[PDB]
Order: structure tokens, then C-alpha cells, then sequence
């Protein structure tokens, strides 16, 4: 069994916390095969290369000059009492009403008990709908 | 009533199952002497059509802080949303209803769908505010009021009457 | 029948006037002995509201390419102009009427003073054409029909049905 | 033999009929390999977790505020007379002539029998070049 | 053991001599398992199909209209003189300053001793700031 | 004696009521020469034909979003405004500024008067007394 | 008794033929004292100094994108027009408006003409006889 | 015989030095009558109201960014400039062009210079004495 | 003290008058036996130099909603102003300070010439909130206070520790 | 004549292979004792160079609505396009030539690589008409008609002459 | 040679005199015994046509910085301006000739009048370097040389060749 | 000093293994007669906190043109970078420093992490030039001079007096 998940957005996803973002995780799309998840964080549970990935929805009205967002993934080791970086994109994607979508894949190995989290700043621009725009996921290669 | 094929699975016959209904999903399918036992959805789950989904589809749909209801997750329908009140629908986003300036009036209030209406005030006629309800009302009429014109109106100021004549 | 004052032009008390009616104006002032005298608005002239005016306002509104008369001139009041047919009027300019583009339907038509408003088509519906009239229409129903599902629908394509 | 395939933007693939973009599947980089194709869908003929993916380039002259464009990918069964739309974006990204490209990849579960396609409204902004700028595929995890 | 590579964003990233980007191959989040590397280009070594992907960070200050930016992987036979396009994005991002992100990926069949490489045109707009923006990687599905 | 008039931008300038802008009469560069003032209009005493003008400085920060600035006459015997001279400007196209300036000759009687109106007033900016003013000569 | 004259706006205004813009003369605001006028230019009968001016009204939809407004002087001594006052503007910067106004002193004789230009002229738009005009003075 | 004037934009109208800008006073449509000039300045010699002008045409490329063109009083009373009639405009909002005009009326003594400063006199275009002007006239 | 021509208005020799110090100005030229006279400057007028004006220069400066009076009118001196206490001198306008979002901290306070500043929190540090006073903390130390770690930081969220 | 290795599959002899030519690719390796069997490029296909391709690389490239064919596919060369008639290639689109408008006048046509190009009307010269073709004409000369100056001309609009003089 | 008419100053009969030619102007209108005196034009100003102006025109266009004169002034024209070599004509403005970034090639070269226009490099072909002269030259022939090939070209690179 | 479990693995009791500090990662882990063997973090690395890594972080920060280090990498701390001189920090871009116009000074030099500050210059004071450091400076004062006023000044010209009086 080749591990795998994909996590949907839903109404608790934006904290406003400034943690990591949450995840539907059993409804809908939104599902664990040999990963686990906890507050928002994919939990490893199979050493091995994972392509992560993420999209967000971004969108809004204007801008307020503040103006980049950043979109990351964000990988937590219990060694180490700082998140690492993985895997980031930044946008000024306002250059009246915008929409903008952010991609991020790549593959990384990962120990278990290491985790994945994402992280948009600023969070407020992060716009849900259905679950199919935003969204968080991974599978072993 | 619609079918989809099937086979007792000890026997080998095939078999032509009825659908379920709007509002359900296939529970069990049909054998050679039982028919088709439906389900009824899950909480917050639907099917709105006939259909032979081993599972309800999902509530998927969110409605943002400037959204509310205009449809509950039902059984036989996904949850839907409209503007608040405050707001109308431009674009995917829910926008402000736009004030009309002096000088002019409303002649739509705005909805979840459509945006404040204004005309410039026509002749004869005001609006002194910025104002998402406020109309082009008619000047202050000092020869129907008896009156000495004091100083003429305008489309964004009242004509003003002296208090004789 | 309200009033102004005059002073007479050699005499120079003062006298109270009637004011003309809206379609005249003041051909010749009131003096000690007669009525104000109220000559009717030439062509290309009004007055609206009761006035002492010696000469009508001009009609001076016009009306552009992508406008017709909405009122036309008359004694009583000046021309007034609103977009033709195909056009509505933002910021005082006649813009387009929208189309709405596949996947949306038309809930409201445009007129002068509004766009055409368009939706997502809900589920169920559709619409496959960037129009500013066609409106999201509900899939054919394949059971409805006593026929099979061939190809489901969406927003903007019809569901399709075999024999 | 892990299924999957990549398929390419080709003269044919934009119908206008509102129905999901057609693409090459033999020539050129345009590869099947355990999944099938019909009418621009991609059919399984395996369950399983895949992830699918689709970029569509656009581009054009200005824009006539209708100036969202939608993304996405659809799936289709059998069983339900509508299409589930799974992954998708909306851009806006005209904010004289422009280019942007929206790219969309994720993992979702697929029987046999069941089908993807991929939309974008408006289709009129799709530019195709040579097959390597749109391109839709799909390899199972 | 299944081939994957993930590289990344480095100090000699940018040539500027007409050539593909130079990536990190062994440090911190860089790694070749099955694949090799040689002057920026991916080298296979076991023939199959992969997913190859890219994502490289742009930003800059205004437009210079030459204003196109084209991001793309490119594949290197020794049996034809030329490269072949195979995945490729323009964007015109800058529609005062700027950052955009470009993401590529898809399946491709590789040959031994085929290569793969990245390409920016033009260069002088992608932001290397740790690695974690602009990155290079594949593996075999 | 040629009538006469520049008044200038003052704090009491925006009423916020609708009503025409205010204006200094006296002090600094304002002054009047055979022409009165009222409750913000050149009153007219002397009948001719007059150039008038009126420049207002305009400024905000981003964006209903259409500004007309112009200059309008009463009179007693008619009970409505009539528009003498008139600009729409969208110059909103962070910060901005823009002026607007009218100049043109018109025929007024004594009783006449002249006001200057700016829709939406909102957006005048005052500085000094030389950025928005209002004036008018015989000729 | 001082030339003086202001020319309004009208339907016919805008000929699409590349001369000069036509206004009303007579009807309105529009009037002539001691000038004369004559297919859209101000004719002059007594020489002296004039301030002339004139503002157009201009307006439109997106984006040859730079406007050129300008008064122009005819003589019959010599076959071209001399460009006396002249303003580029390129204020496309969906919908938008922008004023021009243009104002100076020149020395005119008897017989020499004076017009207004606007390219391109379908940029202006009329309203109402406000917003577009051309008079003079002497001064 | 009324003062009168109108100095044209020339050569060496753009000196770079933070000053006034200086003008043509005599050739083309140039003129002084009654009214005289130092390196850039109108001087007055008969004391009265004055209706004074200015246009200057301003263009680019791209974009501190916003521009003041302003009419300014030099007396010897006082060892400042006195400010009289300003505009900011922020018109960059690739290639741009805008016009901006002032005027008004201003009483100056004999003695009193006026001047025009454009800050950043970079922005200020010339092309041939049309389009950035100076003028001023009693009334 | 300086000086300044003047011709006697009915004799006519050139004499040299002084001038008037800041703060006042010429009610009366100088003549053939008395000296200057100079007057202090009514309300809400000013001379800053030494002059011979027959007039204070006004106080011509206004300021707005978003400003106060950095100096007052005075004899010798124009108002002056400046913004109120939340936002900055940019452009000649007054625009509101800065929020720092989250995942970066205040270096500098913003002040009515500055904006707020900010930077990205460097590691071992965070900001959880977008404000325009709070600034880059560090992390709470789970060493140095005997207890294990829970869940790491990040430059937006504080780390946490278990009992 | 650039050639590739390879080895005969009996014996295991090392071989120096000839490549194919342009317009052809490998169809067969070459062996002891024939050459490699160049194949010609089947239909839409080519190779523009020598190579040692087991199979041509694709003519891939598309032209939209406003492009035709500069190059057709051919077995020693791509496809490729250029703009149609009316339209020049800016930034990889094909966008509509310039008018010129009143006052100005062309002096190049636009042509597939390049827009129009527009001088404004030089003294004695003009242009009435926005037009992507239409040059700054002289203007009407009366003194060389013999006729007398009715209204002088401009960049814009041609000088008029009475009928007589 | 055209004419115009003249009353005499004092007689006041029409009488028909010659204009002056370009480059001259009327020194002295015509009278009942002479012609027509024409003196030429001062420096700095000009006639192009033929006239009776009793003033010449003056030279008053003005060449900026990035401009030179196309034609100096003359008794017969007026001064005009070109740009420089390195700038050429847009919107009446000068701009820099624009560089083709690697990958594309110069075509045509940059002209007063137009802008060096490029294109993308076709295959077989290459150039390396932003250049506002720099051509798309064709790759290196490896096989034209007794080489074996190292590293394929591409658009932006030169292919690269053995020993 | 915090730990980390562990077990040992010839017996197979647990261990409380101490963890290794800043500018450490754990080499060995420990025994249950040997301590916790830290290793000192090798060139280009790095541990900042208390950890148990089995290899030090990367220092993976890179410096543009524009940027010089603010710090090394060192074993406690990755490399961190700030502007050069001339430049300041907007947005993760390195922005030049704006100068003032004329008419305008500086308040405030730039630095790397602030802009040029400028006001306009007050009354008696000038500048003429557009500069980076040029401050707003006070007026010739002719009569502080004792010498006759030519010309007056401005906020981007200085008075003028006459040389004498
Ligand atoms: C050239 O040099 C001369 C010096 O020979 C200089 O004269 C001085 O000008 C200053 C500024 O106008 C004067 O300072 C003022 O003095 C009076 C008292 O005499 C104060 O009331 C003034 O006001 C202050 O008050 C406010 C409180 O409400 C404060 O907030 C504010 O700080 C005000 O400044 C002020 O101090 C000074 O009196 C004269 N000096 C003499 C000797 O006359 C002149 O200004 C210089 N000229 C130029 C053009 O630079
Ligand atoms: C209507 O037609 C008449 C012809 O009957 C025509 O008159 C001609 O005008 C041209 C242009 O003004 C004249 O050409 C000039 O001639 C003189 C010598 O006589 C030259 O010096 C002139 O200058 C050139 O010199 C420069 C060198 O420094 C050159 O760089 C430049 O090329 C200049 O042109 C010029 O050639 C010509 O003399 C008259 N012809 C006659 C017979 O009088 C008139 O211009 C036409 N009118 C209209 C309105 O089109
Ligand atoms: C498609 O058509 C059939 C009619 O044959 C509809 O069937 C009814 O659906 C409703 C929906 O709530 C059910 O309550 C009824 O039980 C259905 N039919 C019968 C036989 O009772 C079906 O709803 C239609 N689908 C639509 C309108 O979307
Ligand atoms: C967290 O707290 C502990 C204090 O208990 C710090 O421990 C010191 O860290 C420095 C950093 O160079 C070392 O040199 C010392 O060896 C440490 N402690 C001892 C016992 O010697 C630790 O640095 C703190 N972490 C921080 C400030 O980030
Ligand atoms: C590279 O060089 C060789 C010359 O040695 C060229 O060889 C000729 O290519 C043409 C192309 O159609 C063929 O028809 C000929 O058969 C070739 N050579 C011989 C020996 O006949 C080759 O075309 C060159 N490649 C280019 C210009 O791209
Ligand atoms: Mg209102
Ligand atoms: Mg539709
Ligand atoms: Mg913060
Ligand atoms: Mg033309
Ligand atoms: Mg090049
Ligand atoms: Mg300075």
C-alpha cells in the first residue's frame, strides 16, 4: 500500500490563529491512505520521497500596499524546535475584484514522525468555495 | 424507472436493477428475488437525481462571512448561497452596494444579485447625500407654498423659500 | 398665482407683478394699469416652472449616437435623452449589454439603465453559449424519457441520452 | 504496468460547444499507457488513486469585465447524471496583450468506468502552440 | 529502487550565457536517487516515463515591452543536434515591483542517456532566496 | 470702475451639504471690486458680460468615481440653477491629485449671481488659498 | 463697445471631416459681439489683442492615443494655418472623462480667423453646450 | 494703451537651476505692451489688477511623482516669493502627456514681478511656443 | 537694520528708510525728519523677515481633518502643519500607519514624517498578529524551562511545550 | 558522413554506423555487412538535420485563426506560421495593423513582422482620415491653379480654393 | 504669380498686386505706379508658400535633447527634428531602441522612425545575448566539421562539438 | 538539559539520551555507559537551538547583487543578508534610495531598511537639486549681509542679493 492523501479546504480552514492552515480529511474528496493527519498537519508515518503538493484560491478587492503573499509547505520534525521551509511561492497577484490560484509540488524525504503543514500569509486572502481550490496533499514516489 | 445491470452472485443471472430515487443512494443492489434496497442520504449528504452511487455526494459548498443560505444541505440538494444583505454578487465576490453620490439617486435599491441604482436627479428634482436608499425627491415648491424664492435649487441642494410673500 | 416685484420704469413704485405660467415667459412686464403680459415659449425653448424670465431657456440638451429622446423638447420642459436599445447607461456613457458566458445564464435582461445580470448556471442546468439573452436552462432529464444516460452534463453542456 | 499518459493541445482541441477541451493521444509527446480516451475524456480502465493534472496556457488583448476564467478538471460516472468537479482554479489575470498560465494537480480515487475532463470557461482564451503549453495527464499512485 | 530527483535553487543558479539553470544536487534539501546530473541537465539512466516538474520564483521592478517571459524543460538526445520543447509556460507577470511564481510539470518518456533541462528567457527575472522558490525534479511513475 | 472679483479657498470651503463651495472674500488675495458676495456666489451689481473662472485642486487616495466641477447662475426669477460652464473628470486612474480649471465669458444682469459647485466635494483638497479659487471680471 | 464672444457646444459640432469643430452662435449661451463667425471659425473685424480660449470636453472607453486640442489662426496672406495655443493630453490612463482648456492673448488683424481643432475629434463629447466651447475678448 | 502680455516657451526656457522658468518676449507670437521682463519674470510698471496665465504641456515615461506649476510674486518688500495661483497634478498614472493652465486675477504694484516654476522642470516639454506659455493682461 | 529707497511723495529726493523686523510691518514711510514707523501685525497676518511691507502677509495656510497645527499663526510666522497621531507624511498627504502582517514584526514605530517598518521575523522569532506597534518576539525557550517540545514555531506562531 | 555505435547481434563486433540524413531517420541498424536503412519521414513528421532518430520528430506546431502557414510540415522542416494579412506579429500575437488617424499619414504598411507606420502631416501636406493605408497627401495648390485662397489648410484638412480668380 | 487684392491707402480703388514669393515677404504693398515690393526673409524666420504676409513666419520649432535637426531653418522652411541615432519616433517622443533578449534576433535594426524589431530564433539557429544589433545566426554544424556532436543547441545556445 | 529516548542495542534498556546544543547535532547517539556524542557542525551548516539532529541544517540563504551578509553562516546561526548602501528593503526587493527633488530636502537618510526622507522646504529655506543627501538649507540673508535683496528666494532657489549696499 503506497501512501497518499489529499486534503480539501473547509470551514475551519483559515484559523486566523497565524498556525498552519486545516483540512477536511474524510468527506467529499478529502482522504488519508497510510498518512495521518493532526491539526492540519500531515503526519508521516512511512520514511520515504513524497511529492507534496498544495494549491490556494487566492482573491480580493484591491490592494493595501503587506501586498505579497506567501504560500508554503512547511515540514516539523520533533529534533528540531523551528519549522524548515520546503517549498515556497510568492505572488503580488492584485497588479475592484481579483482571483489568483497558487500551485506548489516537489518531492522531499521525509522521516516518520516528520510532518507537512501549510502556510499562507496573509491567510485573509485565501478564498474557500467548494473544497476543489484550495487544497493539500502527498503521495510516496 | 431507470435500471442498471447486475448479476446474483450466486447463480451468475444477470439482472436489470431499478435506480434509486432523488434523496437516496444503493444501499444493497438487487438480487434475483429482493429489488434494489435505497438508502436514504447521510447528514449532509445529497443526490439529487436518479442514480446508482454506492454513496451519497457531499455538502461540498461554503458560504463565506458575506454569504448566507439561500439553500440548506438537503438530500436532495447541495447547500447554495447568496449575498447578505449589504451586498450584492459581482463576479464570484460579494461587493458592497454602492451609495449614490449628491447629486443624485437611487432608483433600484441594491439586492444579492444587483447593485445600487442611481440616476443623475433629474430637473426639478435633489439629493443632497451619499445615500444607498435615498431617491431624487422634488424641490421644495415656494409658488405652491405661497412663498418668496429665497435661492434656487439645484440637483444636489433644495430650493429655499423665504418664511412670506 | 404667485409674484414678483417691479418697479415701474419711469414711475418707480413698487408694483407686484404675476409671474408666467411653465410653456411662457414675460413678453411684457406688469404695469400701473394692465397685467403682466406672458408671450407662449418659441421653438427650442422652455420654461418648467412658473418664472419672471424675459426669454426661455434654451433646449440645450443633446442626445449622441448611442442615445434617443427620452422627452423631447417641448414648451413646458427640456429634451432628455436615454441609451437606445442595446445599451446601458454607466457614468453617463451607454456601454454594451453584457453577453453571459458559457456556464452562466441570464436572470435579468439588460435596459437604459441596467446590464444585463448573469449567474453561475445551478446544478442541474446549463447553459453552452455566450449570450445576452439565453438564460441557464435544466439538463434533459434521461429517465424522464425512458432512455439511458450517455454522456452526464454540467454548467455548460447538456446531459445526452442514447437510443 | 502503472497506468498513465499525458496528452497534448492539438488543433481540434477547442470545440466551442461548451463541451470539455479535446487533445492529441499519439503523436508527438502525447502518450496512453493503461488508461483510455474519449471525446477529450480520460477513461480508467484501472482503480485507484491518481493524480491528475492539466495546464492550459492564455493569453489575449485586454478584457471585457466574463474576465474570470475558470479552470478545472471534471470527473464522470456512470451513476449520477451531473459532472463532480475536483480541482480548479479561477484567475483573472489580465489586471494591449497578456499571458498566464494556470496549472492543477492533485490525487483523487477512480473506479473503472469512470472518466476526467477538463473545462476552462472562457475557451476562447486558451492559446495553443505546439502541444507543449495545454497538455492534460494523469499517472496512478 | 524507484528514480527521483529534487534541485534546487542555487548561487551559480544563473549563468546568463544562454544556457539552462544550474541547480544544488547534495545540500540541504537537493538530492539525486537514480538519476544523474551534469552542467544544470537531468541525465536518466533508467528509460521510463516521469514526471518531471519545475518551479522557478520571478519578480522584478516595472516592464521593459521583451516583456514575455517564457519558463520551460527542455530534453537533450544525443541523437538529434536541436532540444526538444516539452513543457513550457509565458507569463507576463508585471501587468514599483513584482513576484510571480511558474509551476511545470507532466509526464514525459526518457530514454538512457536523454537529459532534461530548465530554461528562462528571460534569466534576469527569477529571485533565488533559499532554495526553496525556484527548484528542478522528477521521478518515474 | 471694472468690476472685479478672485476669491479664494478657505477652511469654511466645504459645507458638505450639497450647497455651492465657500470662499474667502477679504483677506490675503481675495478681494472684491464692484461685486458682492453671499453665502458663497458673486453677486452681480453692475450688468455685462463677465469672464468668469474657478480652478479647484482635486486629490485622493484610490476610487460615483466621475467628478464635474462647474460654475452655475441664479437668478431670482427662475426658481432652478442654470449650468453656465462645466467638466467631468475620472481622474482617480495610493495617491493622486488633479486640477480642474473654467474659464469662460457669460452675460449677467443685476440680481445675478454665480456659484461654483464640485460633486462629489469630497474630493477638494485645500492648501493655501491657491489652489482652489473663484473669480470673475467685465469685459 | 468691446468685441466679445462665446460659442457653445451644438448637435452639429462634430463634422468627422478632419476641419475644424462648428458651435452655435446665437441660440443659449452662445452670442457674438463685434466678432463674426463663419463655418467654425471666430472672424475678427477689429484688430487688436484678444484673449482667446476654449475647453473641450472629452471622453471614451480604453485605447493615435494622444489628443491634440488647439486653436488655430487662418490670415488669407498665407495658405496654411498658424498654431497659436496647443495641448497634448493622453488621458486613457471601461469608462473615462477628461477636460482641456486653453487660454492666451494673441494679436489678431481684421480679417483673420480663428478655430478649434481636436484630434482626434472623436474623443469629445458633447452634452449640453457646457462642457465644449470657444469665445474671445479684447483686452 | 492696456497692459498686456504673452511670452512663449523657448530654448532656453528650461535652465535646470531650481529657478523660474525664462520665456521668448519678442519673436513669433511673443509680445510685451506695456509690461517688461527679467530673466523670467513679467515686471510691472503700471500698478492695477491683472488677470495672469500660464500653460505648461508636461509628458514622460513611467515615474517626487507629483508636479507643481505655479505662478509666484516676487516683490522687494520682502525677501520671499508670495504664491499666487498653484496646480498638482500626478499624471503618470511607455509614454504620457498633460496640459495644465492657471489663471487668475492678481493686484500688483509697480515694481512686482511675477514668475512660473514647474517642480520637476524636467517634466515640462517644449515643441515650439504653443504649448507652454505665460502671459498676463490688466483688466 | 537694514533699509530701503523711498522718494518723499512731494519733495522727492531719494531717501533710505529702514525697514520694519519681523513680526510687524510699514503703517508709515519714512519722511525728510522721522524714522520709519512700524506696526505690529494685526490677527492672523505675519512678516518672518525684515521687510517694509504696507501689509502683514496672511496666514494662508489651512490644515486638514488629518492634521494639526505643528505651529500656529503668530506675528512672525505662517501656520504650519502636520499629521495627527496614526498617520504619515506621504505625498503631500496624510495616509494611515501601517499594520505589519503576520509572520513579520515593528523595527521602527511609525511617527507623522515615517510609515511603520517592518521585516520578515528572523528564525527564532514570530509575530502572530498583523498590528502597527507589536513586534518580532522570540520564541518561547521549551529548554530553558525544563519542559519537552510540543509543536515547533515558525516566524507566525509561537512554539509550544508539553507539562 | 557523422555515424553512432552499435554492435551486430550474432557475432557482438563493434560497428561504426552511418547516420541518416535530413528528411530521414533509422529504420534499421546498420549490420556487418549492410548500411543503416535510412527510412523517409512519413507524414507529418521531419528531421531537419543529420540523426540517428528511431522514429522523425513531430510537426508540431499549430496556427490559429489569424496565422497561416510561412512553412508547411515538410520531412526536413517543421511547420511555421506567420501573421495573415492585416495583422503583425507582436510578443507571440497576432495584432490588428494601426490606423492612422486624421492629421498623420502612413509611411510604411504594416506587414506580417511590423505595424504601420504613422509621421505626423508635415508642413503643406495633410491627412483627413484615420486609415492603415492613406499617406500625407499634398495639399490643393491655388497659386499653382491660378485660383484664389478661400480657407488655407492644415495637417487635417485640405487647403479650398474659390472656382475662379 | 498670384496676386491678391489691396485698396490704396489713401485712393481706396481695388487694385490686384503680385504676392511674394517663399523665402520673401511684403516690404511694401503694391500702389498705382509700382509692383509689389518683396524683401526676404530675416534669420530665424521663414515663408514656404507664396504670400503677402508684411511679417516672415518665425522658426519656431524647438529639437529636445534626443532630437537633431532634420532640417535647419531657412528662408523657405521651418526648422524640423528627428531623433537621434539610438531613439526613435513614438507618440512624439524619442525612445530607446529596444534590445531582443536571448533566444530572439534582430530582424530589421532600429531606424528614427522604428523601433529594431526581433523575432524568435527558428530552429537551427541561436543567439545568447540581449542585443539591439545581434542577429539569429545558425548553430554550429557538427557534422560539417568531422565532429561529433557534445551538446545540442537550442534557440539561446550555440550546439556544442567534440575532438 | 533536555533529552531524547533511546534504546540500547545489545541489552535493549531504555536510554535518556541528552540532546546536543546550538552549534551540535548528535554524531552517536548515546550508550548506557557513554554519553550523547555531539559533533560540531561542519562548514556551511548549522544548529541554532537544541536539537537531535543527525545532520545540521543547511545554510541555504543566498544574497543578491544587491545584498551583502548581515551575518556569516556560522555553526549557531544560518547566514542572513541585508542592502547594500545606496539601496533599501521594500517588499523582499532591495528599492535604490529616492533622492528629493528641488524644492524638497532630506529629513532622514536612507538606510537598508528605510527610504529617503523628504519634506518640502519650509519657509527661508531651499534646495535647488534633486539629491539623496541634500537637506533643506536657509536663504543668503542680505540683511544679516548688510546688503541690498536682488531677486527673493524660493523653496528651490536661493536669494539673491546684490554685492552692495
Ligand atoms: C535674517 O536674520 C535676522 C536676524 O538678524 C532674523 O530675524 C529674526 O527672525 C526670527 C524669526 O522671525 C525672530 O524670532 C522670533 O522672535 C519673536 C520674539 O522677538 C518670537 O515671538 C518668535 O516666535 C516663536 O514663537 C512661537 C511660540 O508661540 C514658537 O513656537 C516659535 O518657535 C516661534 O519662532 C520668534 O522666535 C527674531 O525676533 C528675529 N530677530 C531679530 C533680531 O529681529 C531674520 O528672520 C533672518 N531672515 C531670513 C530671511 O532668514
Ligand atoms: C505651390 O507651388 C509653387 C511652385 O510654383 C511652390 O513654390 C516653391 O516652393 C519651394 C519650397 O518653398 C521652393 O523651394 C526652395 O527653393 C530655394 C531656392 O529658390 C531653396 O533655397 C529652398 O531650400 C532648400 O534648401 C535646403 C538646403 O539648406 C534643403 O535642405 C531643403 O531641401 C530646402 O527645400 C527650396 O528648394 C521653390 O523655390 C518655390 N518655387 C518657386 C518657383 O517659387 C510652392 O511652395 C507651392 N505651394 C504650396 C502651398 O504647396
Ligand atoms: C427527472 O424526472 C423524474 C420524473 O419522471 C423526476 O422523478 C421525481 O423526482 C422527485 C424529486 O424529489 C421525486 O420526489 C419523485 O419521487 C420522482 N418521480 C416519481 C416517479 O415519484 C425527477 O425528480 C426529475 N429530476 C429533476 C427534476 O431534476
Ligand atoms: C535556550 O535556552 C538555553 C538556556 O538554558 C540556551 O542555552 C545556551 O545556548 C548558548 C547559545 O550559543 C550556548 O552557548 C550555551 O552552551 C547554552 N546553555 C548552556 C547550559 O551552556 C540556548 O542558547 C537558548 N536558545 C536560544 C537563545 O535561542
Ligand atoms: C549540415 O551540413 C551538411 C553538409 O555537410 C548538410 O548536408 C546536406 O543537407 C541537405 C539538406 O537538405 C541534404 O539534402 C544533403 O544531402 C546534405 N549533404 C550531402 C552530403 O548531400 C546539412 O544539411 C547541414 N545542415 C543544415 C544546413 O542545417
Ligand atoms: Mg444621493
Ligand atoms: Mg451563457
Ligand atoms: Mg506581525
Ligand atoms: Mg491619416
Ligand atoms: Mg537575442
Ligand atoms: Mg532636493
Amino acid at each position: 500500500v503506497n501512501p497518499a492523501a489529499h486534503l480539501t479546504g473547509a470551514n475551519s480552514s483559515l484559523t486566523g490563529s497565524g498556525g498552519p492552515l486545516l483540512w477536511e480529511t474524510q468527506l467529499g474528496l478529502a482522504f488519508l491512505r497510510g498518512l495521518s493527519y493532526h491539526d492540519g498537519a500531515l503526519v508521516v508515518t512511512k520514511a520515504g520521497y513524497y511529492y507534496i503538493y498544495s494549491k490556494v484560491q487566492l482573491g480580493g478587492v484591491g490592494c493595501p500596499l503587506a501586498s505579497t503573499i506567501t504560500h508554503g509547505l512547511y515540514k516539523r520534525t520533533p529534533r528540531y524546535p523551528e519549522e524548515l521551509e520546503l517549498l515556497v511561492s510568492q505572488q503580488s497577484p492584485c497588479g475592484s475584484n481579483w482571483f489568483d490560484s497558487s500551485f506548489l509540488g516537489g518531492v522531499v524525504h521525509l522521516e516518520a514522525g516528520e510532518e507537512v503543514v501549510v502556510r499562507v500569509l496573509d491567510e485573509r486572502l485565501v478564498r474557500l468555495r467548494d473544497g476543489t481550490r484550495s487544497y493539500f496533499g502527498a503521495f510516496m514516489v | 424507472t431507470p435500471t442498471y445491470p447486475w448479476r446474483d452472485a450466486e447463480t451468475g443471472e444477470r439482472l436489470v436493477c431499478a435506480q434509486c430515487p432523488p434523496g437516496t443512494f444503493v444501499q444493497r443492489p438487487c438480487r434475483r428475488d429482493s429489488p434494489t434496497t435505497c438508502g436514504p442520504c447521510p447528514p449532509r449528504h445529497y443526490t439529487q437525481f436518479w442514480n446508482y452511487l454506492e454513496r451519497c455526494r457531499y455538502c461540498n459548498v461554503l458560504c463565506g462571512e458575506r454569504e448566507e443560505e439561500a439553500r440548506a444541505c438537503h438530500a436532495t440538494h447541495n447547500r447554495a448561497c447568496r449575498c447578505r444583505t449589504g451586498f450584492f454578487a459581482h463576479a464570484g465576490f460579494c461587493l458592497e452596494h454602492a451609495s449614490c453620490p449628491p447629486g443624485a439617486g437611487v432608483i433600484a435599491p441594491g439586492t444579492p444579485s444587483q447593485n445600487t441604482q442611481c440616476q443623475p436627479c433629474p430637473p426639478g428634482t435633489f439629493s443632497a447625500s451619499s445615500s444607498s436608499s435615498e431617491q431624487c425627491q422634488p424641490h421644495r415648491n415656494c409658488t405652491a407654498l405661497g412663498l418668496a424664492l429665497n435661492v434656487p435649487g439645484s440637483s444636489s441642494h433644495d430650493t429655499l423659500c423665504t418664511s412670506t410673500g
